[PDB]
């Protein structure tokens, strides 16, 4: 019965927020926020370092193409951006439940589409026709 | 003769766990994608040792 | 563990082990 | 030489922010204070939302142990917020 142990959990008096999904929902918005104002507050600190690079130049030092190192830079602030995007999403819809002592794994990975161990429907069992096989596989799916 | 009694043998006396047992078949090369199977096993939180 | 206990201590993922009075380690009843 | 593409890269005209070190200390000890901010202001919330379920209750309800779901919520938000150090930490040296 190690398969059992896809179903360990011990639940404090009171569920996890997590699995809500509605908290999940504000703090990845949350997120979302503090990240858009990351965005912005970043082109100001990439704004502020092109020009400071400017005057940090000798003229022995080549020229620096301000439209291709801004467009880099721009770039790399928006796939930043995105990248801290989907990387909240994940740790809110995705691996909430990652290593949680108080979520059974199948909770988590059920509970990240809206549902509970009820909506769970049918179960295909090995159920090889050996005497033993079949008790043990029930008994696991059933204490699970 | 199964490539994962061995691993079995293992866990039935010593290491009593109920952890994931991915055994790999990576001809002269399994030793080193048994490292990064065990890697990504761990990382994901499947295991910590 | 013994046999009674086990399906809790696979089920519980706090379940730890206490070293006990003749040096062995063994999850606690 | 299937191996050999474990050093595949497309490098543009300058070398990724990510790859020096400090930008990524900038980033995460920023992600860091942003965390810690999130941190209080969740006390606030679970703050008010406390006193915010008392004011629901019928009598018919059984009665809310503030001390029990108290505890339970603050070590939440601890573990949550280390939980978030971790995983920012994660985003910015390990996983970058």
């Amino acid at each position: 019965q190690g398969v059992l142990t896809t179903a360990r959990e011990k639940s404090g008096n009171f569920p996890s927020p997590l699995l809500d999904i509605k908290y999940r929902r504000r703090q990845l918005e949350l997120r979302r926020q503090q990240i858009k104002q990351w965005k912005e507050s970043e082109y100001l600190y990439l704004q502020e370092e092109v020009a400071a690079i400017k005057s940090q130049r000798s003229e022995e030092d080549g020229p620096f193409d301000e439209t291709a190192y801004l467009r880099e830079r721009t770039e790399h602030i928006e796939r930043e951006a995105r990248r801290q995007e989907a990387e909240a999403q994940t740790s809110f819809g995705n691996e909430f439940w990652r290593r949680d002592s108080r979520i059974a794994p199948l909770r988590g990975a059920l509970a990240t589409w809206g549902l509970t161990i009820d909506d769970l429907g049918v179960a295909s069992f090995h159920g090889t026709s050996t005497v033993a096989n079949d008790k043990n596989e029930s008994d696991v799916i059933c204490q699970q | 003769s199964f490539v994962n009694t061995m691993a079995a043998w293992v866990n039935m006396l010593l290491l009593s766990s109920t952890g994931p047992i991915k055994t790999p078949v990576g001809a002269c090369a399994t030793a080193v994608e048994s490292l990064d199977v065990g890697y990504d096993t761990i990382m994901q939180g499947k295991a910590r040792v | 563990y013994e046999d009674r206990i086990q399906s809790k201590v696979f089920l519980n993922p706090q379940s730890r082990v206490t070293q006990e009075s003749n040096g062995e380690l063994k999850f606690p009843a």
